[PDB]
């Protein structure tokens, strides 16, 4: 068996549960199971989430500057060369909390 | 009535389920609602009317200005992208009625 | 600055977020006294994104 | 309402509106309209999903059809990218009425 | 000329001002506000942003589908293909079989990964109208799922191939027939020949050369131009790696690059034929010839099983992952254990070289020059008396970075048991691929025996 | 968060453990979040199923110069089982008894106070265990994993069976509240929120179908359309597994209020239909709105006097799995697992089947595949799919059985339902617990010692399964010598 | 809101009736999925009709801030809703008038 190539057997699956009694209503569907609600949609990509949302005319873009350094003093900062590219509108800093 | 905003809709389709959203200078929310769902064919649950404030109605904007959230409302569907119109004072005047 | 990375790093240094927690029922030292077989270990479980 | 910022792909809507008090319609060209740059579609009675019936009393159109019954009586609407083109799609809509 | 045109669901798109920086997910989600695909990772590894591509491919006078990562798939590399995404195939007023089956069978919880793999699903049905379940799971190994466990997926799907949580009656069949056409535009433009094409962005200029000429002048006036095939590589170092090449070469339609031919000694493949190629190839010699000819051939198909999936595989080329020289590369060790033979271009000449130890002289370096490019790579036969095994063990099976990865050969004196040639090469034990050279040598004209495997075993502990 | 344990456990020749003493110890990172509280779940769980008369078990969060941990399902409980699980397969092998019997034996019964002086009522565990134990046909397949042992050297296969309990509650007690806000517009139609949010768990389909049975009109007459501050103010985040428990009773007591308004119109009208009802209360001017609030009564448990209840109830459930590794690469395939979970008269069993796959995969990711690499200076080194390897399609085990327990009706939540998110990921620790049987089996074959303790940290992957599977290279690349 | 001053007038009788400044009180828009099947605001009747729905939302609040003011008489606003909430008692209500 140390020669083999890797292979498998095919899948094998087995779900059990519960019936719900006898008598209850067909338009009772706690204990049935009905598909996840936006299955259809997310089947479809018609779904919406965050960053599907449209952007506004004037929206605008966020990129976080994180630390390279596990602990150490912030020294100073450059933004000299961030301020060069096009489209730049600000640096927020903690100074920038109101 | 020369409420000095005019008659206005955005509509804003949500793409899932029918469910859009109106932000409208109107007095009457619950009559657009209604009207953009029954000519949708969608149940009301699915329709929000948002109003913030409006510019004046003095009653013009009691019903009529569903004439206007309606065919917005119809286009945002068809599209599936937000519309909008704010009527021109000239077509307010002729199209809303008056006293 | 001096980091503290590892969990033997932060017990050597005294590095904790606030007090140990403790929950202990019965008597540990007669259980230990008249048990068969004593056995210890150490055990590390990674994290998980 | 139209101080709210325009999403990207957002579009404007234009009433077109009957030019005569009581006549019927016996046919809308659109060929100017489809020549504007911009120009989406026109709605009318026929793009209605649901029901064309509206009003407090139900006795009202969404979009006319067949006939109309006063002048600013709604035909249809058009759909362009801006409002600009809108109105001069709207205006490229030729109505044709027996009165 | 400089306007990019493809089809997206069907409908042509014209971009005047194409950058080469933009990638085709961008373009979906922020041009044309078709948001069904999904951004989860951005270098290959989800499936998230998978999608189909249609072309004529000239070759083959036929219609070709493979589905790519949008997140990977530069934009200006798609000029005249027909995109096809999850909208493409059915939306909620009329879903898709793929789409319904996956809904109703309970394989879309949070649903962020389902388009990517309802899209995975659905190129797997036009290339196969009837898979087996385990093509079924094949299509997948580029695609994740962090919610279902996988099970349900599969489960819904397996009725495609050859009290209950649903019921695969109520299943709406699948007619093939009602697949969108392939566009009558593209077939009308195959009909003219294909020029050099520029793009100029922000700070990339791209330029898709249709002849080797173009390329090879190109290549002489500015060696600095970087070759892109499929972007498998440059993608990752453009966008986590901080890389910036301004001038970009994109060689993929040139006809010698792309071209398979059967030879005495083997089948050489063009540089830029897509892996995907390599293994339909190989695959159809490995089941008509025998055997004893298709050892090393058998060898990259073990390779090319856990080599990332099918979107990555659709767009990565042969000799992209040659001329990366990763140290871990899996089809490196398996190139140099079989001597494979390459041929080096560049404007003027013309070179051969069997891969070997020298062919790597440094960390990511070949022994190519600046101005050459790599045209093609045969594959050998097997001889008579000569086997091969290829080997991979990363940290999961499937679409991952191997730990250590092999190519091993062997070659016996005609009619006995000792030792002609060995050669045992190595990824992911040094900073390049390499050959165990001091081992091997001390192995020749011994008997493959026990002696033989603790020789090997002290050499190899030793050497490496 | 990762964990680090020192155990001591004394036990008898039989397997009864008589003593145990734990420390634990978690990476917590730079800022304190839910840290503590992750400790207080994990020593809340470090008797998994076991009954032990004398124990004590101490938990410190360290402060470190990392990103900060945080909640992930299952919140300490799984790294607090797993230790205890750990020492329990050391006590079954020191003793020469089967791993299965020394579990069942020290398992609490109905009734038991657990360490922290709860009492187990409603204890269903037992049928859980002797449920898996026939469906795996356990005792069978033992006896074929043997079988292969014996005629393979260079692949072993191991199978283990797991149960677990897992409280259910926030162990702050304020957090298990839930609000929902209700509308009927005058079509009939119903706009339903509550202050749950939708993550692929299948929250809004389970009040949807709670609202429908409450209202008794069909699920398609209501929907819910997001999640907002604005319609259900100050909710506990979506989490501790308690969401379909508490906005489903919110959810409730709102449609108990609408019902109770239509009540009258309801009389009037006996067979004429919802829509009738609803247009003849808005033209008498009756209020066509409610909230809906529920808070879990009871709870709250004091380290000072060990005393108190931070749970409602529990959730159980056993697994059992078998593995196949590869002795001379460290890969590995998982054969069949098979799992038996009580989540009470289940509110939607494809939903809570697939939160138990999905759990139970996850587990198996953090048990055998997941893994995270630093620089020794502190610096993240994996950082996206092509280094951090979570499991694949083909990952999952082979044969997948799935049950829930029948006849098991948990009252003291929504409609006898039980939650179902977390409870499961621990499950896969069968794997984990597979693989060393297996890699026992392996060891056993170079000589190596039965009886012998040999060290499995978790995640057991590639690199752990094949560095333990000691043999005639590993001894030859190591120090240099063998034969 | 269309410039009678309306939700002016809702904010003065919320504070007069949760016994608050106005400057703790703030309405934003409205909306048909915060309060449903809502009247025109029309026939002048608009202070009158939602006043008064204001009036109940407020009672229910301070009927269950109560025991919380009861225990900590002098104790301020925010002391008795951090109260509420930490005993998990709902600070949400909606209120109606014919
Ligand atoms: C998800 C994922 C999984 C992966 N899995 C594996 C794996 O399992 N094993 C493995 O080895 N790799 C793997 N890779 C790496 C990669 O896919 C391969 O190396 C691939 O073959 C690169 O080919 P490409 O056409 O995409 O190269 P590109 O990125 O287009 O180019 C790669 C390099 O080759 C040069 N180049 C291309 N053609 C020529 C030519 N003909 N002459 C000279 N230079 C040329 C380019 O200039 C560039 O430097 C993976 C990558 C991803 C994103
Ligand atoms: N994205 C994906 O999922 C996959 C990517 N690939 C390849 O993996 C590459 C990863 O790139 P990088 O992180 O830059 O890795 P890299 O190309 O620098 O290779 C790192 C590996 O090389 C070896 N190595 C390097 N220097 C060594 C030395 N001095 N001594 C001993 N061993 C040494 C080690 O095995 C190390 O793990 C990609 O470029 C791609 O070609 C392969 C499989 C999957
Ligand atoms: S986004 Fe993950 S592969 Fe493209
Ligand atoms: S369903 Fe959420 S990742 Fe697949
Ligand atoms: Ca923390």
């Amino acid at each position: 068996s140390a020669t083999l190539l890797f292979q498998k057997d095919p899948p094998a699956n087995v779900q059990l549960f519960q019936e719900v009694p006898k008598d209850q209503s067909e338009e009772d569907m706690v204990g049935r199971p009905l598909p996840h609600l936006a299955a259809n949609m997310q089947a479809s990509g018609e779904a919406v989430y965050c960053d599907d949302i449209p952007r506004y005319e004037n929206e605008l873009s966020l990129r976080l500057v994180t630390s390279t350094r596990a602990h150490a003093k912030i020294t100073s900062i450059d933004t000299s060369e961030a301020k060069k590219v096009p489209g730049f509108v600000c640096f927020l800093t903690a100074e920038d909390v109101p | 009535h020369f409420y000095l905003e005019t008659n206005c809709t955005i509509a804003v389709p949500k793409g899932e389920a029918g469910e859009m959203e109106l932000f409208v200078s109107t007095q009457n929310t619950m009559k657009t609602q209604s009207f953009v769902a029954k000519m949708l064919g969608v149940p009301d649950n699915r329709i929000v009317v948002r109003v913030k404030r409006m510019g004046g109605g003095f009653g013009g904007k009691e019903t009529r200005s569903t004439v206007v959230s309606t065919a917005l409302a119809l286009a945002a569907h068809k599209t599936g992208r937000p519309v909008r119109c704010m009527l021109d004072r000239d077509e307010d005047m002729l199209i809303t009625g008056g006293r | 600055l001096p980091a503290i990375i590892t969990i033997q790093d932060a017990i050597n240094n005294n590095s904790f977020y606030g007090s140990e927690i403790k929950i202990e029922k019965g008597d540990l030292k007669k259980g230990f006294s008249e048990a068969d077989n004593v056995v210890s270990g150490e055990l590390y479980i990674g994290g998980q994104e | 309402c139209d101080d709210i910022p325009r999403y990207e792909n957002e579009l404007s809507l234009r009433l077109v509106t009957s030019t005569r008090a009581h006549a019927k319609i016996t046919s809308i060209d659109t060929s100017e309209a489809k020549k504007v740059p911009g120009f989406v579609c026109f709605l009318t009675a026929e793009d209605v999903p649901n029901s064309n019936a509206t009003g407090l009393f139900n006795d009202e159109t969404v979009f006319a059809k067949d006939e109309v019954t006063c002048v600013g009586h709604i035909i249809g609407a058009v759909v362009a990218d801006t409002p600009e083109h809108a109105q001069r799609a709207a205006r490229g809509v030729k109505i044709t009425y027996e009165d | 000329a400089d306007e990019l045109v493809f089809f997206v669901n069907g409908k042509k798109v014209v971009e005047k001002n194409a950058d080469p920086e933009t990638t085709l997910l961008v373009y979906l989600r922020r041009k044309l506000g078709l948001c069904g695909t999904k951004l989860g990772c951005g270098e290959g590894g989800c499936g998230a942003c998978t999608v189909m591509i249609s072309k004529y491919d000239r070759l083959q006078n036929k219609i070709v589908h493979f589905s790519v990562n949008a997140c990977l798939a530069p934009i200006c590399s798609l000029h005249h293909v027909a995109v096809t995404t999850v909208e493409g195939i059915g939306n909620t007023q009329k879903l898709h079989p793929v789409q319904e089956r996956i809904a109703r069978s309970h394989g879309s919880q949070c649903g962020f990964c389902t388009p990517g793999i309802v899209m995975s699903m659905y190129t797997l049905l036009r290339n196969q109208p009837e898979p087996t379940v385990e093509e079924i799971e094949n299509a997948f190994q580029g695609n994740l799922c962090r919610c279902t466990g996988y099970r349900p997926i599969l489960q819904g799907f397996r009725t495609f191939a050859k009290p209950s949580l649903f019921n695969p009656e109520d299943f709406k069949p699948l007619d093939p027939t009602q697949e969108p056409i392939f566009p009558p535009e593209l077939l009308r433009l195959k009909d003219t020949p294909q020029k050099k094409l520029r793009f100029e962005g922000e700070r990339v200029t791209w330029i898709q050369a249709s002849t080797m000429e173009e390329l090879l002048d190109l290549k002489a006036q500015h060696p600095d131009a970087k070759l892109v095939v499929g972007n498998t590589e440059i993608g990752i170092e453009m966008k986590f790696k901080n890389m910036l090449f301004p001038l970009i070469v994109c060689p993929a339609w040139i006809p010698e690059l792309n071209s398979v031919v059967h030879g005495p000694e083997g089948i050489s493949f063009g540089a830029s034929c897509p892996l995907s190629l390599v293994e339909s190839v190989l695959a159809e010699e490995i089941a008509k010839l025998p055997e004893q000819k298709t050892e090393v051939f058998r060898g990259v198909m073990e390779q090319l099983r856990w080599f990332a999936g099918k979107q990555v595989k659709s767009v990565a080329s042969i000799g992209g992952n040659i001329i990366t020289a990763s140290p871990i590369s899996d089809l490196n060790p398996v190139f140099m254990a079989s001597g494979a033979k390459l041929t080096l271009v560049s404007r003027g000449t013309r070179r051969t070289v069997r891969m070997d130890h020298t062919f790597f002289p440094g960390y990511r370096k070949t022994l190519l020059r600046p101005e050459e490019i790599l045209l093609s790579i045969e594959i050998p036969y097997s001889k008579e008396g000569e086997f091969f095994s290829a080997f991979k063990q990363a940290s999961r099976r499937e679409d991952d970075i191997a730990k250590v990865t092999s190519g091993m050969r062997v070659l016996f004196k005609p009619g006995t048991i000792e030792v002609q040639e060995l050669s045992l090469c190595f990824g992911g034990m040094a900073d390049r691929t390499i050959s165990a050279l001091k081992t091997t040598p001390k192995q020749l004209s011994k008997s493959w025996n026990e002696e033989l495997l603790q020789s090997v075993c002290a050499g190899l502990a030793e050497e490496l | 968060h990762p964990f680090l344990a020192k155990y001591k456990v004394g036990f008898m020749k039989t397997g009864t453990v008589v003593a145990l003493e734990v420390a634990h110890f978690s990476n917590g990172g730079n800022t304190e979040d839910l840290s503590r509280s992750i400790m207080e779940r994990a020593l809340f769980h470090m008797d998994n199923a076991y009954k032990i008369p004398n124990i004590r078990g101490t938990g410190r969060i360290c402060k470190t110069n990392l990103p900060s941990n945080t909640a992930f399902r299952g919140f300490g409980g799984p790294q607090g089982m797993l230790i205890a699980e750990y020492w329990m397969s050391e006590v079954a092998i020191t003793c020469g008894l089967p791993a299965e019997e020394v579990r069942r034996k020290n398992m609490y019964k109905e009734g038991d106070l657990t360490h922290f002086n709860q009492k187990l009522e409603g204890f269903t565990l037992p049928r859980c265990w002797d449920e898996c134990i026939a469906s795996s046909q356990y005792l069978a397949r033992k006896r074929e994993v043997e079988k292969f042992n014996r005629e393979n050297r260079w692949k072993k296969r191991g199978l283990c069976i797991i149960p677990t309990k897992f409280g259910i509650s926030f162990t702050l007690p304020f957090l298990n509240q839930g609000g929902a806000l209700v509308h009927v517009y005058t079509d009939g139609s119903v706009l339903l929120t509550h202050g749950g949010t939708e993550m692929g768990q299948g929250l809004h389909t389970k009040m949807v179908q709670v609202a429908s049975r409450a209202l008794k009109i069909p699920t398609s007459k209501i929907h819910i359309s997001e999640t907002s501050t604005n319609t259900v103010p100050n909710t506990s985040p979506t989490a501790a597994s308690a969401s379909a428990d508490l906005n489903g009773q919110g959810v409730y007591e709102a449609c108990q209020t609408i019902l109770k308004r239509l009540e009258p119109f309801k009389k009037k009208k006996p067979t004429g239909p919802w829509e009738a009802w609803v247009m003849d209360a808005y033209t008498s001017a009756v209020s066509l709105s409610a909230t809906g609030f529920y808070k879990t009564p009871n709870l709250g448990y004091s380290f000072e006097t060990n005393s108190g209840n931070p749970f409602h109830y529990f959730s159980y459930g056993v697994a059992c799995s078998e593995v196949e590794i590869d002795c001379l690469t460290g890969d590995h395939k998982n054969l069949r697992t098979d799992i038996v979970m009580d989540v009470g008269s289940s509110l939607n069993p494809a939903i809570d089947i697939g939160q138990v796959e999905g759990a139970f995969v996850q587990g198996l990711g953090l048990f055998t595949m997941e893994e995270l690499h630093y620089s020794p200076e502190g610096s993240l080194h994996t950082r996206g799919p092509s280094t951090y390897k979570i499991p694949a399609f083909g990952s999952i085990p082979i044969e997948f059985r799935v049950s829930l327990l029948r006849d098991c009706p948990n009252k003291r939540a929504i409609y006898a339902s039980k939650a179902v998110g977390e409870p499961p990921l621990f499950l896969a620790s069968s794997i984990f617990f597979a693989i060393k049987d297996a890699i026992r089996a392996a060891r056993a074959q170079h000589g190596d010692n039965a009886k012998q303790l040999f060290q499995l940290d978790s995640p057991a992957t590639p690199e752990k399964i094949r560095n333990a599977c000691v043999d005639q290279f590993t001894t030859l690349c190591v120090t240099g010598v063998p034969e």
